[PDB]
């Protein structure tokens, strides 16, 4: 049968032990060559749209947000034409977090951001230490698929370098093809891209835990102090 | 700080599962 693995043996042999133990989880060949080709040909063509924009920070600062994040991204919700296989690669992500039922942590994973289709047009650019998710915005677990054929860090950089939080040992993710990637979003996981100098294509989509994205919302339509 | 780090995302268009 054509990739995924069935996502009910990945998730609950896998991803959940895997995640709850290590709040990293990668999985290699998620997608296969085809389908990996597919949406990293449906992303290029993305891309050359020129449509991409600058990725941006949650509370924006620093002269420029490219002094953090050097990323041109687009989102997708998966059903644009041109797209349909970056919606199969977010449906397949999605059927894991489904079947990793209730035990991603504590989180009920009842929603997701549309897909953040990155690219770090490989001039340096990379995404300066951060934490996806550091103020309670919902964000439980962030997945990434990369879309980098041989891609070489000691050569193109781009590394993805997670400090799970309380270790003094940082995971080093290349950002390669057909790689999916799953960490808990929050503080125990700081990372950063570092300095891609190559074309460096991730598609992204955070899974939200029902209750901390509900408060998410109602606390971001409100300032209080 | 670190808010100003994080990957920014809509507050608005999420997907259901
Ligand atoms: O693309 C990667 O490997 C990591 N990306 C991010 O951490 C991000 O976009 O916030
Ligand atoms: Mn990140």
């Amino acid at each position: 049968q054509t990739k995924p693995l069935p996502a009910l043996k990945l998730a609950l042999e896998y991803i959940v032990p895997c995640m709850n133990k290590h709040g990293i989880c990668v999985v290699d060949d998620f997608l296969g060559k085809e389908t990996g080709q597919q949406i990293g040909d449906e992303v290029r063509a993305l891309h050359d749209t020129g449509k991409f924009t600058d990725g941006q920070l949650v509370s924006q600062k620093s002269d420029s947000s490219k002094d953090i994040r050097g990323d041109k991204i687009t989102w997708i919700e998966g059903k644009e034409p041109g797209c349909e296989t970056i919606g199969l690669l977010m449906s397949s992500m999605d059927d894991l977090i489904r079947h990793c039922n209730g035990k991603l942590g504590s989180y009920k994973i009842n929603g997701r951001t549309k897909a953040m289709v990155a690219c770090y047009p490989g001039n340096g650019t990379g995404y300066v230490r951060h934490v996806d998710n550091p103020n309670g915005d919902g964000r439980c677990v962030t997945c990434i698929y990369y879309l980098n054929k041989d891609w070489d860090a000691k050569v193109s950089g781009g590394i993805l370098r997670i400090f799970p939080e309380g270790k003094a040992q940082f995971a080093d993710i290349e950002p390669k093809f057909d790689r999916l990637l799953f960490f808990w979003s929050d503080r125990r996981n700081p990372h950063e891209v570092q300095p891609a100098y190559a074309t460096r294509y991730a598609i992204t989509v955070w899974y939200f835990d029902a209750d901390e994205r509900a408060a998410a919302k109602v606390k971001y339509l409100t300032g209080e102090k | 700080d670190l808010e100003m780090l994080a990957p920014y995302i809509p507050m608005d268009d999420d997907f259901q599962l």
